[PDB]
């Protein structure tokens, strides 16, 4: 898994790569690893999938809850503090990697959490196998005060760095960007370079090529 | 471990079970009944850890006789067998989980059909022609692949089991001291008492 | 795998299975766990692929310089004991093979010989060997008679493998079937289980177990 | 058997057009403790070849000395020692190689991670790698440790196949190693800001730059950053 | 330590310490066998250069090799022991791993093959 | 990781790099170590970030309670709270913290809670990996009373060489003045410590 | 403590066609998620038209690949130029293999060539020199996810005559080599998207009456 | 000692045009001694399929559990659960025990009842959830089944397509796994209809 | 382990041994002969592990065949048995000792009294009255401790050893397969070919 | 363990101090560090003493018959001894060995060969558990070319904080000053260092 979060003059971005796998096995080639915790407050996650997912939706319910109760948009803060004191009162059991960034009330924000709940701040942070190949490339563009359009240009190409050089990701890249004034636009499938060439033969068999021993319909209505 | 074989016929379910109990260096008894009636029609044979075993059998047995009496009514061997296995299933995830493997053989009244279920300590359960419980099944799952037939009598069944004790005595390691048998059918369980040379 | 030998009246059946495993993988389903070690010695292979194949072909090698030297067929208790002695000289370091040396000589007659890398040798007139052993005996043990006929005991022996290569999920694939006169061994086929199982069940009437 | 005691990190190297370029830091690493700063981990055979080591420091040393011996060696009866008979790029990695494959298979290695950079005498590019497991490959780009994850996929974009070799001047070439040596001074815990730059070019032969150092970094955005999440100031 | 080669040839083709071998046997007690329909008979003389032996406990001339087995010779006392004692080990260890015991052509192929190499071994006559 | 806090005559100091590692790679740069739990107390924290930052957010929830109910809490206090809670559950937790702060009554003071639970209280104290190879140096060149201008110094020297020979230390260096002027930041970067 | 042994993944497929024979294998080269080299050949000409891939841990692989060739050219300098028959190579490999029964080569070894007859040919090892001849042999990283397509479209296994009840098989008339190159492409497009050690090109060597033929595709490099 | 490497099985799932289709084998094994051959592993629950790969026991008991969840979501919803709402009751129900889990491999099938779309998805044992249009597999020859369909398969195939496809990439891959086949069963979903089949297959 | 026993009565030394050879599951063989003859008046019982068991008394069996040509005589029982004690004695500190337990019963000719040697894989020899390698002494020492006298004849020696063989037919949790019984005196070594039922 | 070598001007000196622990007992408190190999080549052991006592044996051996057939050898060639045997044998040795020897051609030099058997010259090296505490103190108080006086009082001043810091050091710093001069042995006592 790659993922990263890039801030820009205006706003703050996040990608993912599409690959999901179960040892050296892809399992899924186009899974989606952009959450959302609230409209405006959008996570990355890498390690335990069924943990990224689990953790990014209790804590997503009760900042819904919270900001129902206050009358007030989620800030960012607020689901980092809830998601690290969740991660850290199970002593990282709860293998949960996370880039979380989003706009609210206070401004941009881009923060990283990780399993055992210790908390990053930063202006561009890359998370996952692809970790290294991503930061290498941010490390070597990022620069103060990008545009939004160069933002997802960075983000984008770190992602790349990952599909490319780690073999933990591939497929595509998934894109979201979160402005201050405006609505937050996830780009599914930003990207997608790595079509399967159409397959040198087709495998359809002629009918009657299996042989059956007993057939019978079976009754789904009560 | 000890013998716990099985056999659905035509009309009942046949239940051999060793005789022998052994602890370390010596045979402690060698006319060991490991079996319990759990009602009139439903017969259930045990094997696996020394203690577990016989306490699992007779906890089972007390709650379907309490269920009788206060049903004034005779559970299905389906019911029994799917009580079991829910039973043993909570075991596995309890703190010492209970360490036995069962065979139900009970006859159906309400089908009039008689039915083997295999349900081992993970609360696996499965119904069959035939069963067995450790390294038995080693042995005798391909002779009776062989010599099995749906609608043999009860007689050649208790042929089929004694060809199967005659394997078991010729390959296995262990002296488990013969078998008990008992027949399960419509008119209830009946236990075979010359087995010794039948 | 699986594999049986046993002496009877027209002499001996030896049957093996042919699947290769390495875990839940099946490797292969067409191997050959039977060496012709000559015209009348036969030599049966479970345990290590490798340490089977290599120290029963050396074992032939063996038993053709016996001949060169002594100008005569060397004997399947001197053949097994080639085996057995040069398996004991690696014990402990990890082969493993449970084998059957099978022959025929005029001063022994039918002969089978089991040896394992424990260094066990044992001479009998049944054995079955390997992780499907026990579904072979099963069958076998209970249709076993000194009065087959070569026909009767092919099919048994066929018939045995058969049960384990059901049964034993390491064993499968096909059977090869042999049988040991005076005048060598005959090879009689190798019947792919994939249609052997189908045909004997509605020709004998047994797996009725299994749906078909 | 046994285990590194002072150690030397990444050894990144590319090939452009006219040759092969290959850059190594100063530092000699002793667990977390950076002890040594004037290690030079490239090692130049003759006038077509760089070898570049990390790894165990004290193994380093001795391929050292292998490697001066081949040299001494090979000029022994050999009146073209200097011409044709002169040691080849592949003729230095090959023998390396089979020594680290047979060191392993004693189960004794020499704890190392090794690029052999050069150009042979008809003018093709040399670069292949070897390690302690004795194990080989060849491709556009080769770094070790932590050069393989940062510094690969840095200069792949510059030479992702091999069509882009002729593409490549030794001025871009040069640039992305550079870039990269500084990439892997913000990242890896175990680099120096120091280190050497070797390129071995078809034309211009062998150039060997020391002291250099990583240049042009930035750190001001990190005033802008305080806390670990709720603080504001 | 010692190899020299002191069985070697002479320029008319002979191996003089072999030749010189056989001098040693012409000078032995005769020795004699001759096979029946269903048996064989083993014939050997006694010197009387010294007469007043022992011969409960004298070594006999004719040894058993094996329970079916015989060797007499003829020629030097000391050397025949070496002989008969490897035979009688050789006897056993094929008894051991052949599971039968040795036939006389076997036997007498291995002491003959003890022989052939101490005529081209260094350092033994 | 390597910290400090040093008294002086106008208050107190503390200072810090802003490396944190996971093995070799550094997964931040510009770590802020400097952390606030009070308005004029701070801290600083080695060992477990999770541990710390966690003891951190509980102590700052502390000491703003207290201070609801009985105004400023003295740096004695807010040391005394870290050691209740390091100490109380020395079995799982991981945590170096040197606590700082600024009194009107007492000046400056420098409490260090090492990783048993244990409290000290101090003219300065370092910590963190790239602390042992500044003992020598820091007891050589330490004097109490400096000014601000002269203690900037002594941690701006004593963090350099840490930084210099410690990999688990590096990036720049944050400071943290804490006086009755106020509270000030201060950041050193490579280019200008690395020639020092 | 010191593991003599590494994974550079990898994978390998042989077809053996009735008077010719393939042996395909991907060019990627990788250690844990890293890519070692996008382009490492791995199937070799040995020479007496013999082609052989020891695949597994490269440095074992290299040094049985180096050693065979040795022994092929041995062989000449032994028996008058005497070609190697692949049954001999095959017997020879053996030995080679079990030579290090106690300290194995590991790598699952496949050789392609044509027998003595001018049929195709295909031998696979154990890592400790347990071999077989068969038509057709994937070996490697992905052999458990193409190995059922090889039995099922090279061997037409579960494939019957439609409507004769599965009574009757399906024929095995034999592939061509134009065919069996179709196979390969699929196997190895198939491969390269579900195992994220295969990939990047895809290198095949075809044995033929007229020597050894080379063709080269790429394959997604993600 | 794997829970899921104990009793063997595979599971696997297809989309086809306006249909979809899970298989299963049918054996169950303690180790390498075969036991049953009539263990099936796919069941239904209104027209919502699920099929379970793993520890036999577990099967078993997340079946009775669905059952009754699904039981009592039609009582107070007033109609049948779709595949979309099941996936996720699934999902929630398995990780609900993520520090004990059910060492099972989920499988769901089906169309749903109101957009008559076609839905498939997959679950490890811990509930992540793999949606993937084309096929989902599960079990001891699941890299297997990974090869089998991603070479075999191809969109929007027919019923009776999608029948010979499912079945040869179920088949082959269970000949090449010790644990798997020992018979098999294949459901050809529909809108209004649902055909059930045994496969013939090696038994061995 | 397998059933070895020994018992020296008034003129002779029997020898009981198990018939069994089984190898994890299976009871591959039930004809055994756990002996080899060393000399006409000399008989080896022995048991352990797999390989190492027929090895080692083979080996013994050759150096005693080979002393025997030699000298043409036969080594009294006594030397033989400290010829085996030194052998295992070196094999217990050598690379892979020989783990083998015997019984070694002799006639010795020139004293004219049958003579029981015990000895284990250590090296350890006992001469003894009667004797056993195993599991089978737990249960037999005392039965003979009990029932035994010096001048027992053979034929009360064999009835003695039924007794020992039907209590380890009821105790022993292992089906060893009968045993193969011989008797050397001084007539030399002959086997009772009918206890299968005596 | 606390030692090191340092040139300067008119040759080198090697200190030590003089602490041996076997556990936290000191089972000798006045321990010589400081072994000759050869009348102007001395080194300075840190590891097993069994073993740097073998080692240091052995080199002496090697540079005495070297002598008999070649003349003195120069320090690099010493070095390189220690360095054969230390590296040929880092399987079995537990050895850290700064090697400081005057020539005349060469003047004053110091290499030192750490745990792995690698050897390193260098204008001065430190090396022993006590070490760790004065790098920061030593890389910034060392100068090159400094006088004996200067350079027996950096010596003294940083083996007087590493005797501080680590409890492994102790007791009394033992100096050795190799020039053209000669050889001169210095002491310095507790009651003189403690204080400074």
């Amino acid at each position: 898994t790659t993922i990263v979060g890039v801030k820009f003059n205006n706003g703050v971005v996040i990608a993912a790569d599409t690959r999901s796998t179960q040892g050296p096995i892809v399992a899924d080639k186009n899974c989606a690893k952009l959450h959302r915790i609230s409209p405006k407050i959008w996570c990355a996650g890498a390690g335990t999938a069924a943990d990224t997912e689990a953790v990014t939706q209790l804590i997503g319910s009760n900042i819904e809850l919270h900001s129902l109760y206050t009358s007030r948009e989620p800030r960012v803060v607020s689901a980092l503090q809830m998601l690290k004191q969740h991660l850290f009162k199970y002593q990282g059991h709860i293998g949960a990697y996370l880039i979380v960034a989003g706009v609210d009330p206070t401004g941009s924000h881009l923060f990283s959490i990780h399993a055992h709940g210790s908390t990053d701040v930063g202006y561009y942070l890359s998370l996952g196998s692809g970790s290294l190949a991503a930061m290498a490339v941010l490390e070597s563009h990022w620069k103060q005060d990008l545009t939004k359009e160069e933002a997802i240009k960075l983000a984008s190409d770190a992602i790349q760095a990952g599909i490319w050089n780690d073999l933990g990701s591939g497929s595509n890249v998934d894109v979201c960007v979160m402005e201050i004034g405006k609505d937050a636009e996830y780009l599914r499938n930003y990207l997608t370079p790595n079509v399967r060439e159409e397959k040198q033969k087709s495998y359809k068999f002629p009918r009657g090529t299996t042989a059956v021993l007993k057939e019978s319909i079976v009754n789904i209505c009560d | 471990m000890d013998i716990i074989l099985g056999i659905r016929v035509q009309d009942s379910v046949i239940l051999a079970s060793s005789k022998a109990v052994t602890r370390g260096i010596s045979v402690l008894k060698d006319s060991d009944d490991k079996t319990r009636q759990l009602s009139p029609h439903t017969l259930m044979s045990f094997a696996g850890e020394a203690g577990d075993t016989v306490q699992f059998a007779e906890y089972i047995q007390a709650n379907i006789q309490l269920y009788s009496i206060r049903e004034d009514y005779e559970l299905s061997p389906q019911a029994v067998s799917s009580f079991v296995r829910q039973e043993l299933a909570k075991s596995i995830r309890s703190r010492r989980p209970y360490q036995v493997n069962v065979l139900i053989g009970g006859y159906d009244k309400k089908k009039n059909k008689p039915e083997l279920y295999q349900i081992d300590y993970l609360g696996t359960k499965v119904e069959l022609p035939y069963g067995a419980h450790g390294y038995s099944g080693f042995y005798t799952f391909s002779l009776l692949d062989h010599h099995y037939r749906p609608d043999m009598t009860t007689e050649e069944g208790l042929d089929l089991l004694k060809l199967c004790v005659q394997e078991l005595e010729k390959r296995m390691p262990m002296d488990f001291k013969g078998v008990i048998v008992k027949i399960v059918d419509k008119d209830g369980i009946r236990q075979v008492d010359d087995f010794q040379a039948q | 795998t699986t594999t049986l030998a046993f002496r009877f009246q027209g002499g001996i059946i030896v049957a093996v299975d042919s699947r290769a495993t390495a875990g839940n993988w099946v490797a292969s389903q067409t191997v050959k766990k039977v060496i012709e070690i000559n015209p009348f010695l036969l030599g049966t292979m479970a345990g290590g692929a490798a340490d089977c194949q290599f120290w029963e072909t050396w074992l032939g090698s063996q038993c053709r310089l016996h001949e060169l030297r002594e100008k005569e067929r060397i004997s399947v208790a001197a053949a097994s004991k080639i085996l057995s002695n040069l398996v004991y000289q690696y014990k402990g370091a990890g082969l493993s093979m449970g084998t059957m040396i099978c022959g025929y000589t005029r001063k022994e007659g039918p002969t089978i010989y089991y040896v394992d890398s424990d260094g066990t040798r044992l001479k009998g007139d049944i054995f079955c060997v390997g992780s499907g052993q026990t579904f072979a005996y099963g069958v076998l043990d209970s249709n076993y008679k000194w009065d087959l006929s070569v026909e009767d005991a092919l099919y048994l022996g066929k018939r045995s493998i058969l049960a384990a290569a059901h049964r034993d999920a390491y064993s499968g694939g096909s059977v090869n079937l042999y049988h040991v006169t005076e005048d060598g061994w005959i090879y009689h086929g190798n019947h792919d289980v994939g249609e052997l199982f189908w045909k004997v069940k509605e020709e004998e009437g047994s797996f009725n177990n299994v749906i078909g | 058997t046994q285990q590194p005691i002072v150690t030397g990190t990444s050894v990144i190297s590319m090939k452009y057009d006219n040759g092969v370029i290959i850059a190594a830091d100063n530092l000699g690493s002793y667990g977390s403790l950076l002890r040594f700063n004037g290690v030079e981990r490239l090692i130049p055979v003759g006038d077509n070849t760089v070898v570049g080591i990390s790894g165990d420091i004290s193994d380093m040393q001795h391929i050292e000395r292998l490697l001066k011996d081949l040299v001494t060696e090979n000029a022994y009866d050999n009146p073209l020692a200097d011409a044709e008979e002169a040691l080849e790029p592949s003729y230095i990695f090959e023998y390396l190689a089979t020594v680290m494959y047979q060191r392993r298979s004693k189960m004794n290695p020499l704890w190392n991670a090794i690029i052999v950079a050069g150009v042979q005498s008809n003018g093709d590019q040399f670069l292949r790698y070897v390690n302690l497991l004795g194990v080989t490959y060849s491709s556009p780009t080769l770094a070790t440790g932590f050069g393989a994850h940062m510094a690969n996929p840095l200069l792949r974009k510059v030479v992702d196949r091999e069509s882009d070799i002729p593409k490549t001047t030794v001025q871009v070439a040069e640039e992305a190693i550079v870039n990269a040596m500084r990439v892997l001074y913000y990242r890896d815990a175990r680099s120096s800001r120091n280190f050497s730059l070797a390129i071995i070019d078809k034309n211009t032969g062998l150039t060997f730059k020391k002291n250099l150092q990583v240049e042009n970094m930035k750190w001001d955005f990190a005033k802008d950053i305080k806390g670990y999440g709720t603080q504001k100031i | 330590g010692y190899d020299r080669a002191l069985s070697i040839f002479s320029p008319d083709g002979h191996i003089f310490q072999v030749e010189y071998a056989l001098e040693a046997v012409k000078r032995g007690t005769c020795a004699v066998g001759v096979k029946g329909k269903n048996c064989v008979v083993l014939g050997c003389e006694r010197r009387s250069t010294l007469k007043l032996q022992d011969t409960r406990i004298t070594p006999s001339k004719v040894s058993k090799i094996d329970s079916h087995v015989v060797l007499s010779f003829s020629g030097l006392n000391a050397d025949s022991r070496i002989l008969i004692e490897k035979a009688r080990v050789e006897a056993q260890s094929h008894r051991l791993t052949l599971e039968d015991p040795v036939t006389v052509e076997y036997l007498t192929r291995y002491v003959a093959g003890v022989q052939q190499r101490y005529t081209q071994s260094g350092g033994v006559r | 990781t390597s910290i400090m806090a040093v008294t002086f005559k106008d208050g107190v100091i503390l200072g810090a790099d802003s490396r944190t590692t996971t093995g070799a790679y550094i997964a931040n740069r510009v770590t802020d170590k400097l952390t606030r739990v009070h308005d004029k107390i701070w801290c600083c924290r080695s060992g477990s970030a999770a541990d710390t930052q966690a003891i951190a957010d509980i102590v700052q929830y502390h000491l703003e309670l207290y201070t609801s109910q009985y105004g400023t809490p003295s740096t004695e206090t807010a040391a005394s709270v870290f050691k209740e809670l390091c100490y109380e559950n020395k079995d799982n937790l991981t945590a170096g913290i040197i606590v700082a702060g600024y009194d009107d009554k007492n000046k400056g003071e420098v409490y260090t809670i090492p990783l048993g639970g244990s409290v000290h209280k101090l003219p300065y104290a370092i910590a963190g990996s790239g602390s042992t190879f500044i003992y020598g140096y820091c007891d050589k060149n330490f004097r109490e009373n400096m000014s601000k201008e002269e203690t900037v110094d002594f941690i701006k020297h004593s963090l350099s060489q840490a930084i210099k020979w410690d990999g688990s230390s590096g990036g720049v260096i944050r400071m943290v003045v804490l006086t009755a002027a106020g509270v000030e930041r201060l950041i050193f970067y490579p280019d200008e410590y690395e020639q020092l | 403590q010191f593991n003599p042994y590494g994974d550079n993944g990898g994978t390998i497929l042989g077809i053996a066609g009735e008077d010719f024979a393939v042996l395909a294998g991907d060019t990627r080269n990788i250690t844990d998620y890293s890519i070692n080299s996008r382009y490492e050949p791995k199937v070799f000409d040995c020479g007496d038209n013999i082609v052989m891939s020891a695949n597994g841990f490269a440095a074992d692989g290299d040094a049985l690949v180096k050693r065979f060739k040795n022994s092929v050219k041995w062989y000449h300098f032994d028996h008058n130029d005497k070609k190697l028959s692949i049954n001999s190579a095959a017997r020879n490999i053996q030995h080679l293999l079990y030579g290090k029964r106690f300290f194995p080569y590991y790598v699952h070894t496949i050789i392609a060539g044509l027998d003595e007859d001018g049929k195709g040919a295909v031998y696979s090892f154990d890592p400790v020199g347990s071999y077989e001849r068969e038509q057709c042999r994937a070996g490697g990283a992905a052999a458990s996810l193409i190995m059922p397509f090889l039995d099922n479209q090279v061997n037409f296994k579960n494939q019957y005559e439609p409507g004769t009840n599965g009574k009757v098989k399906k024929p095995l008339k034999y592939l061509s080599v134009e065919e069996v190159i179709k196979l390969v492409r699929d196997s190895f497009t198939s491969a390269t998207e579900r195992h994220i050690q295969v990939g990047d090109g895809l290198e095949i060597l075809i044995v033929t009456k007229d020597g050894v033929r080379k063709e080269f595709y790429e394959l997604k490099r993600d | 000692s794997d829970p899921s490497s104990i009793n063997g099985g595979i599971v696997v799932a297809m989309t086809g045009k306006d249909c979809v289709a899970i298989a299963c084998d049918l054996r169950l094994g303690s180790q390498s001694l075969g036991v049953s051959n009539k263990f099936e592993k796919i069941f239904h629950y209104g027209h919502v399929f699920l099929g379970i790969t793993g520890l036999a026991t577990d099967v078993t008991t997340l079946n009775e559990m669905f059952r009754y969840k699904t039981n009592l979501y039609k009582l107070k919803e007033e109609r049948a659960i779709e595949p979309e709402t099941f996936t996720q009751l699934v999902s929630s129900s398995l990780y609900e025990r993520r520090f004990g889990p059910y060492f099972v491999g989920p499988v769901v099938a089906g169309i749903n009842s109101k957009s008559g779309k076609p839905f498939i998805a997959g679950f490890d044992l811990i509930g992540c959830i793999d949606e993937a249009k084309d096929f989902i597999v599960s079990g001891t020859a699941s890299d297997q089944l990974f090869g089998m369909c991603e070479s075999l398969y191809e969109p929007n195939l027919e019923p009776e397509d999608l029948f010979e496809t499912i079945s040869q990439a179920l088949l082959n891959a269970a000949d090449r796994d010790a644990l798997s086949g020992w018979g098999a069963v294949v459901y050809i979903i529909k809108k209004d209809e649902v055909v059930k089949r045994y496969l013939k297959m090696r038994q061995d």
